[PDB]
This record gives structure tokens, sequence and C-alpha cells, in this order.
DNA sequence: TCGTGCCTGGTGTCTTGGG
RNA sequence: GACCCGGGUGUUUUCCCCA
DNA sequence: GGAAAACACCCAAGACACCAGGCACGA
């Protein structure tokens, strides 16, 4: 989330966070609900766009 | 300084954020908080931002190396000979400059890698130093017998999975309670298992990945302040057996581990997990030790 | 043509295997699946095969090598042309006869009409 | 499972006269047993079999 | 080696919600996720399944009489922001009203002392991204009609020098695509420009 | 007759090739 | 807060329907 | 183009694991 790389093996890594629709939940800045494989686009910055893959906080 | 990358870069919930402005911070300050120029020389790696060493009193140095170079004539002559004296005196501090600003760039890169080195061996010995937990009426150092419950997540079929260990750290005995832990068949079968076969834990613990754990751990106590299940003591104000929650990243990455399955060829993951949560409650040095690589990647 | 019809490739030395999706199986009923035609006519080529190898060599008569050989022509020819005039039909256990690559592609169930 | 509705059936399994049927509605209900996957490991009885 | 450590409320909450006491605090704002509605409260969860609850007073404005029912229903997850949390207890109570929701942008506590932060280069960084916030794009409006012509004021008077005096003429306005210019040639080297306002407009290319 | 037990017959199981 | 699903043979043969 | 109805690897025989019963034998 931060914006790095790291290389780890498989073991090391936790668990996969398997969450509902009910948990991978997201809103805009107007306050619209976005859902799984939306197309939004960035209000500032590099203002790109894309599908949504995957929500977390 | 920032470059058009650190311009549009550096946004507000970025950690770079916290020095996009930052402004004549002192240097012997820096070495009490080294995360800061840590951050500061990864975001400069990143071609985002660029970092500036300045002395407010340069020009004061300047000025007295020339005053100690210069001469003191006052003919025009004199006043060509200091100029050109002057101008190389310049120049000479052009060139000299970037190198002493990256001999002082390293040192205290140094000193605050070296800062931080020492932070994170402090919190590692804190993480790892704790003896196993000490049943009452018993010296330090005893190892006691454990017995760990645990259904991981609660969605509707998610039954509770039960382990117990010996002081010998060896499993005795697993057993599955496959109805509603809110009914009185679950709190029944437990009570049984708990007295009749003997077991006699010292002490149970509790985990889980989520919220719902906690009920499971409150009706446990629950059931344990009703049933005065007492620790069995060898041959009187019998203790009661603790329950307390129990820290699970030696049990999560044991539950992954080919050690656990090669150990358990016919074992649940869940059993796994909980044999290591036992285990860590048995001996967290050795569940520490058993991480081998992937000690590295526990968050320090 | 040099590049792409070269006459010796008219003798089959390498047999390509096709993908499940040509030879798809059935599922008869709930708990026993079909194996299709072309998969038990490359089994019976592959056990062809395996036989000669092992023939080959352990011990050599002629008469077994030209039986085992000529079985072999055998299966590779029906497994691809089931139609043969001048020779029985190869038959399935229900005695049906085998249908073969070129029964797929001819008439106006085949793969083309 | 079928996508239609199990609610008419029996005790048995099987529906019982009288009663007004739809479309792909299920009149005859039957299993067949299936060996157990791993989902003994946390499941409440609630595996299929 | 010091005695077992037993987790305490903190730890316990850090370890179930996966969730810091930092990042989980007073003044944080969050979608949370409507899981039911009440007159007089909205039960509501939040990412990590903490439940929340929010007393009448918040989910709607102050100055709104409206039913929370008609507003907000089951499954409209909506934005909350965190009054009160009972980490023992993993319940916290939230508010909807816009003054927590939406004034609350700048909740980082960096020190931002002048001596040590630079608020004027900040600022004007500031004025530049809101300045390109403001910079849009505009294009050409294309009429069709025999007497419209797509041609500047000089372009229409020059137009209708050509032509003899009362030829009519007519282009795009500048006061916007909801405005028309009509130029009409008064007098030899004389032209009238008259803005027409346009009501009940389909597009801005229709009439 | 009481008690510890053997050791080979047998249940249950399965491979894998004949037709 | 207890929360609802998503799958279908094949090969022969026979008897029909409209031209 | 419709519908219905009957068939689709079966098997047997030799090799393994576990068990158990009824008879041996000391006392």
């Amino acid at each position: 989330s931060d914006g790095k790389l790291l290389s780890l093996p498989p073991v090391s890594i936790y668990s996969k966070l398997n969450l509902n629709p009910n948990q991978q939940i997201a809103i805009d800045s107007n306050g619209v609900e976005v859902k799984v494989g939306d197309t939004v686009r960035e209000f500032t910055g590099e203002r790109r766009q894309g599908t949504i893959l995957h929500v977390y906080r | 300084e920032l470059t058009e990358r650190g311009k549009l870069q550096i946004e507000p919930e970025s950690p770079y954020f916290d020095f996009k402005y930052a402004k004549n911070r002192p240097i012997s300050a820096l070495t009490a908080t080294p995360d800061l120029y840590l951050r500061m020389i990864q975001a400069e790696n990143d071609g985002l931002v660029n970092i500036k060493v300045e002395l407010p009193m340069l020009s004061t140095v300047v000025d007295h190396f020339y005053n100690i170079l210069k001469s003191d004539g006052t003919s025009e002559i004199s006043e060509k000979w200091n100029a050109l004296r002057n101008d190389a005196w310049k120049q000479s501090l052009d060139k000299l400059i970037p190198l002493v600003q990256l001999n002082v760039k390293e040192s205290i890169r140094r000193d605050c890698e070296r800062v931080l080195y020492f932070q994170v061996k402090n919190s590692f010995t804190k993480k790892i130093d704790q003896a196993p937990y000490q049943p009452p009426t018993y010296a330090k150092g005893t190892i006691p017998r454990v017995l760990t419950l645990s259904f991981g997540e609660g969605n509707r079929g998610d039954a509770v999975l039960g382990v117990f260990m010996d002081d010998s750290g060896d499993v005795k005995s697993q057993i599955k309670f496959d109805e509603d832990f809110q009914s009185r068949d679950f709190s029944d079968s437990l009570t049984r298992y708990i007295k009749s076969n003997n077991i006699n834990p010292d002490i149970i613990g509790i985990s889980g990945f989520n919220i719902h754990t906690k009920k499971l751990f409150d009706k446990v106590n629950e059931l344990v302040n009703e049933e005065r299940l007492t620790i069995e003591y060898d041959n009187s104000d019998k203790h009661l057996i603790r329950v307390i929650y129990v820290n699970d990243e030696t049990a999560r990455l044991y539950q992954h581990s080919s050690k656990s399955s090669a150990e358990y060829p016919n074992r649940p993951q869940l059993a796994k997990y909980c044999i290591g949560l036992a285990k860590y409650i048995q001996s967290p040095l050795l569940e520490y030790l058993a991480l081998d690589e992937s000690m590295y990647s526990l968050h320090i | 043509n040099e590049d792409y019809a070269r006459p010796e490739w008219m003798i089959i030395t390498v047999l390509p295997v096709p993908p499940p999706q040509v030879r798809p199986s059935i599922a008869m009923d709930e708990t026993t699946q079909g194996q299709d035609d072309l998969t038990h006519k490359l089994s019976d080529i592959l056990k062809a095969n395996i036989n000669v190898q092992k023939l080959e060599m352990d011990g050599s008569p002629q008469h077994i090598i030209n039986e085992v050989e000529q079985l072999l022509q055998f299966h590779v020819a029906t497994y691809m042309d089931n139609d043969i005039a001048g020779q029985p039909q190869a038959l399935q256990k229900s005695g049906r006869p085998v249908k073969a690559i070129r029964a797929r592609l001819k008439g106006k169930e085949g793969r083309l009409r | 499972l079928k996508h239609g509705t199990y609610e008419k059936l029996d005790e048995d399994g099987l529906i019982a006269p009288g009663v007004r049927v739809s479309g792909d509605d299920i009149i005859i209900g039957k299993t067949t047993p299936i060996p157990p996957d791993t989902e003994e490991l946390g499941q409440r009885t609630k595996y299929h079999t | 080696r010091r005695d077992f450590h037993i987790l305490n409320e903190a730890e316990i909450f850090q370890l179930l919600t996966r969730e810091t006491v930092d990042s989980f605090r007073k003044g944080m704002v969050i979608p949370v996720y409507v899981r039911k509605v009440e007159s007089s409260y909205m039960s509501v969860s939040t990412q990590s399944l903490i439940a929340g609850n929010i007393q009448r007073q918040d989910i709607l404005e102050p100055n709104d009489r409206r039913d929370p029912r008609e507003v907000y229903s089951v499954g409209q997850t909506v934005r909350a922001c965190i009054l009160d949390v009972d980490y023992y207890n993993f319940k916290c109570q939230l508010s909807l009203l816009r003054q927590f929701t939406e004034n609350q942008v700048a909740g980082l506590n960096v020190n931002r002392n002048p001596k040590f932060w630079d608020i004027e280069s900040e600022n004007r960084d500031r004025q530049e991204e809101i300045d390109k916030q403001r910079e849009e794009s505009r294009e050409s409006r294309v009429i069709k009609h025999p007497f419209f012509h797509n041609m500047k004021s000089k372009e229409a008077e020059d137009y209708l020098a050509a032509r003899p005096v009362g030829d009519v003429v007519i282009r795009p306005s500048s006061k916007g695509s909801n405005h028309i210019t009509i130029s009409w040639k008064v007098a030899p080297q004389l032209y009238q420009h008259i803005d027409v306002l346009e009501e009940n407009k389909d597009d801005a290319n229709a009439i």
C-alpha cells in the first residue's frame, strides 16, 4: 500500500486477505459508492484512470 | 528541494509528506530521529526530492579565509591581484562545496543507520524476551500443560478445534466440537473433555483471525467461572485454570510451514495452528527460532 | 513442395496427440464417465508401441516382430480411417465400429456440412 | 442443487398428490453419496457429503 | 527471562481487528457499511467487522426534518466520522454530520512552523493546483442553417461587404453557446451585430 | 478349572490383467 | 441479525409432423 | 422439426493387512 516493491518467499507471507463484498467497499470523493472493477479517474496529480483491482482501507 | 516528480507525487497521505517543505532542520537533532533522515534519503533515491546542506555563516568563513589570503596593498595593481585571488578562491569554494556536502551526508547517514540498527535490536530483544507461563504453586521456568481452542473465523459452519499438549511438548489428544459454541451441548462437551479425561490443562489459550473469537473467549471464561474448573495439583484454595489470548505470528507461519506437514501429515491446518499456539505458550524462544528465515518478515 | 510437402513426410514416424478438447469425455451417469473413442484408440496405439519397444530389445523372432508391427500399423491406420475396403473394421467392446477421425468430417452430420 | 424449489417435497423426498406444480419444480428428491473432502477441518458437520 | 507477557486492551484490539489504535481513533473518517436502519438510530458495520451505531441526532442534518429510513437504506454505505471507541468491547459511535466528514482534511499533525516549514511554497503550489482544477476545455459550435456561417465579427462584416444592404448572416456569439450573434448590413460599410438568447435548448449545437 | 496366549485361518481389501 | 442457488450425458433405433 | 426407449468395461484370481478363536499349557 505504501508504493514500494518487496520480494519474499511464499512461506513468509501470512495469508490471502479473503474479503467479502460487504468488506471490500470503496467510496469516491463525492461519496458515491464504487465497487470492484469500476473505472475511476484520479481527481488531481497525474489524473490517471483505471479499473479497480482490490480495495483496502 | 522538490522535483516535478516530487511536486506531483508527495500526497498528504504519503509518508513523504512529513518533509515536503522542511527547511533549516538542525543536523544535531537528526540522530535522535533517524527514520526521518532515512525516509528523506529514500525519497531522494526515488527522484522526487533533493536534500541540500547549507551553513548560515558560510559567508563568514569565506570572508575570514579571504582576509587571511588577501593582500594588504592598495594600489590598482594590488587591487587586480586581490581580485584574481578572490575569484580563484570563489572557484575553489565552488569545487569544494559538493564534496564536503557528500561527506557530511554520508556521516549523518551512517549515524542514523547505526541508531536505527540499535533500536531494532532492542525492539527484537524486547519481543523475544519472555519466560514460559508460570502456573501457580510452581517455580519459574516450569513447563505447563496447555490446551488450545480455536475456530478461526466464526462464519456459519465454523467448528471449534481443540488441541491439548502436555509438559513434554508432545500432542496428547485432539478433539472436534461440531455443535454451535453458544449451545448447552458445546459447554457440556467441553466440560466433559476437561474433567473426565483427566487432561487437567494448566492454562487455556484462545486465538483467532477476527472479533468473533472474542465471544468464544467470553463464553469460555464464563464456563470456567461457572464450573469451577480448578487445576489439579499433585499431592487448600485450588486455583482456577487461566484463559488468555495468545499472540499468533509464529502460529500463523507454522500453519503454512512444511515442517508441520512433515511432522503431522494427517492433521488439519487449524490443528497445526493450535499446536503452534501451544508450543509458543510452552516456549516462545524455540518457536521464534523455528521461523528460520521467515522471522525476518515479522513486524519488529 | 520442398518447403511444405516433402515426400518422406507421408510416412508417420511421430504421431501428434490431440488435446482433450478434440476428444472430450462424457459422464454416462452420475458416477461413471466414458472415455471417447479417440482416447481408446490412442491407448491401443500406445500399448502397441510399448509392445514393439519391449519385444525389440529382449528377443527377436521375426515372425513375432512382423505380427506385432502389423498390429501397430493396423491400429494407427484405423485411428484415422475405419472404412478401409478389403479388411475388417476395428470394433468397440459393444460391437459398434470405431468412429475414426475421417468419419468425423464426412456426411450431412460431419464437420463441414 | 437444481435451481428449482424443493419446498414441495415431503419428508421421504416425494411430492404428494393434489399439489400444484410448475416448471422446473422438484417432484422427486434424490441424492447420491460423494467421498467427503477435507472440510472436516473446521466445518461444524456442515460439509457436503 | 521476564514472565509471560499478557496482552492488554490495545494489544488485543490490534491483534483481532488488525487495526492500530493510531489509525482508528477520534477524528477519523471511514467508509462504514449500513447494516440496519431504525427511526431512532442506525446500526452500521466498518470494514474490520467493528459494529457501530449512531443516535438519531447525527444520521440526518439538524436542519432537515426527513426520516432516517427514507434517506438511507440497508446496503447503502456512507462515510462516517469516529466519535468514541470502546476498545474492550469493539464498539464505536459515529457521526454523519458534514462538519466532520468534510471539514476534516488536514488530519495530519505535522508541525507547520514557518522556521522549519515552508508554508509559502505549499500555499503557492496549492493555488497552482487549484488554478489547474479551474482549467477546462471548450470547442466550437456547429449549426445547420442556410444563413448560418461560422465567421468572426470582422469576418461576417467582410462577408456582408460584398453583399447588398439587408443581407443577413448568423454566427456563434461570444457570450456562450446559449447566445447567437446575427449580423446584417445596415449600410455600406455599416453592420449591426445582434445577440439572441436561446431558451429550452435541446443541445449545445442544437437550436 | 483359571489364566496368558499362539498362530494360523479368515475378513476385508486390492491389483491388475483376461476377455 | 440469521441469511438463499445456480447444473446436464452420449450413441443408436423407432414412430410421428410440414412440404 | 418432435417424441420415446434401450445401452453404455465386466471380472476373476492372485496378492496383502489385519484379526481373532479355539486350543496349547503352566499352575
